[PDB]
């Protein structure tokens, strides 16, 4: 139910432009709730009863997985951009990780070819649009980070500040072949638009490393567990070559 | 215990149960020469078989009311409670709609569904609702389990009017339910299905029970 | 005379200082229309003049 809520909230909230301040402070709310929720339920599966397990495996939490990662998969590229938002967006990492940790809970315990791992394969290729989203939010970021020691972008670097141009950043970003031509405009967008062409990449590429640090790491050691323990899945091959 | 998805075909049957026969009869509409839909009867099939090339209805698109509203302003999907529903006529590629025009005399507020030809608006989009008890808003549906819809343009419902003794189809404010029965969901690939039309070949070259032609001494007998 | 007390206490809700309150306004129409018994005899169904 919190999760219908959540998501009608979102729709609700996805044509302006700026979040206002209340819808703000209800979003945080909402989220320190469901945060809770998900530590009670981990709690419950924490120590390997498979009872438990099972009755969470038969039932409607994965409805509610799906849902939750289709509004992250919005929230996290609709709050990059803005400047007001990052304690928001911060909030928002931190229940995904608890969902993350919750999901590994479950995966838990598991043996070769589980009917738990084949649910949450299952689970994934039914939201595979939001899992690459968010892989890609991920990857680009870091690669974000990884073009400052690019020399092909240094060079492009001429402000003795160390500011570089919004063209030239353009530029340097389509000589590296990094990130393709869609996703080039969307750079543009999250970067501080500064009142200059001339932007601090070092910002714009040091900031959203630590808050997605940890998820990251979540994110990879679950999808590593589920390819060891779930041979023949051509479907997680695919997952994990995105 | 199958859930209903899109891109599948429906004929959308209404039990009548009108002097405990239980016809079940279906809408239908041609959609050339004539909008408004009708039911037709699909019991006694034994002593005539009822036509039903013009009774499949193909499962467009699905979406909530908020993204609805949202796009309005502006790859099997599980049909759960409270979504909205495009529905397109299988023979004649039109969606189906609640016309404004009111030929039903008997009821003022009555209101005449029909086949439009354009998706724009609202009034070609339905929405579901838990007619069952046991069922709640937000659960997702399955085969065999009765319906009520709604047209998301204004606040009415598919009621079977049986007045004047004939059972007509028609936009009003009494409930009615209505049985989402799936067919030509499991797709024979490469192999020959119901409801379709192909050209039988004892061999090759054959033109296997080709009647005869226009105007024929053998009255294409 | 039992429906005037609550048709009464309807417009009063609906309607403050000369403009009308659309969310209480689309409420009381939807559940009106949702329970067509409150249009009394007439105006109601087909035996409804």
């Amino acid at each position: 139910r919190l999760q219908e809520s959540i998501s009608d909230f979102y729709w609700y909230y996805s044509g302006k432009d700026v979040i206002e301040e209340q819808g703000k402070r209800n979003f945080s709310k909402a989220m320190s709730v469901a945060k809770q929720v998900f530590n009670s339920l981990t709690e419950y599966i924490q120590g390997p009863c498979t009872g438990n397990q099972q009755s969470l495996a038969h039932s409607r939490l994965w409805d509610a997985v799906v849902g939750f990662l289709h509004v992250f998969a919005h929230m996290m590229m609709k709050l990059a951009q803005d400047s007001s938002q990052i304690e928001l967006l911060k909030e928002l990492l931190d229940l995904q990780k608890d969902m993350v940790v919750m999901l590994l809970s479950l995966l838990e315990g598991n043996v070769v070819n589980g009917m738990i791992a084949r649910q949450m394969v299952d689970m994934l290729v039914e939201s595979s649009s939001n899992v690459e989203m968010i892989l890609k939010f991920f990857d680009m970021f870091l690669k974000l980070k990884d073009i400052v020691g690019s020399e092909a972008f240094q060079d492009y670097v001429t402000d003795p500040r160390g500011l570089i141009s919004k063209k030239d950043f353009q530029k340097a970003m389509d000589s590296q072949k990094q990130f393709t031509g869609p996703e080039i405009q969307f750079l543009l967008s999250c970067s501080e638009a500064d009142e200059n062409e001339m932007i601090n990449f070092e910002e714009f590429a040091n900031r959203f490393q630590e808050p997605a640090r940890d998820i990251g790491f979540n994110v990879a050691v679950l999808l590593t567990n589920l390819s060891e323990h779930v041979p023949h899945d051509p479907r997680l091959r695919n997952f994990l070559e995105l | 215990v199958q859930f209903l998805r899109t891109d599948d075909e429906v004929v959308l049957q209404c039990s009548a149960t009108v002097l405990k026969e239980q016809l079940k009869l279906c809408l239908a509409a041609e959609g050339f020469g004539n909008r408004l839909c009708f039911l037709e009867p699909t019991s006694n099939a034994q002593n005539v078989p009822p036509d039903l090339a013009i009774c499949c209805f193909t499962l467009e698109q699905s979406l909530s009311v908020r993204a609805l509203q949202e796009m309005l302003a502006n790859g099997h999907r599980t049909l759960l409670y409270g979504h909205a529903i495009l529905l397109r006529h299988a023979h004649s590629r039109m969606y189906l709609s609640c016309l404004t025009t009111s030929r039903s005399m008997t009821d003022k507020l009555a209101f005449d569904v029909g086949l439009q030809e354009d998706a724009t608006g609202e009034a070609c989009w339905w929405t579901m609702h838990p007619a069952s008890k046991q069922r709640s808003e937000g659960e997702k549906v399955r085969v065999g389990d009765d319906l009520i819809l709604v047209s998301v343009s204004s606040e009415r419902y598919l009621h079977l009017s049986t007045a004047s003794g004939e059972l007509q189809v028609d936009a009003s404010f009494m409930q009615t339910l209505w049985n989402m029965n799936p067919i030509c969901s499991c797709c024979e690939e490469g192999y020959v299905t119901g409801g379709h039309v192909l050209r039988l070949f004892h061999g090759h070259m054959d033109e296997c029970l080709t009647i005869s032609a226009a105007d024929s001494d053998d009255q294409r007998r | 005379c039992g429906g005037e007390r609550y048709l009464d206490f309807l417009r009063f809700a609906v309607f403050v200082n000369g403009e009308s309150v659309e969310e209480n306004a689309n409420v009381v129409v939807r559940l009106l229309i949702r329970k067509p018994e409150c249009f009394g005899p007439a105006l109601r169904g087909e035996g409804g003049s």
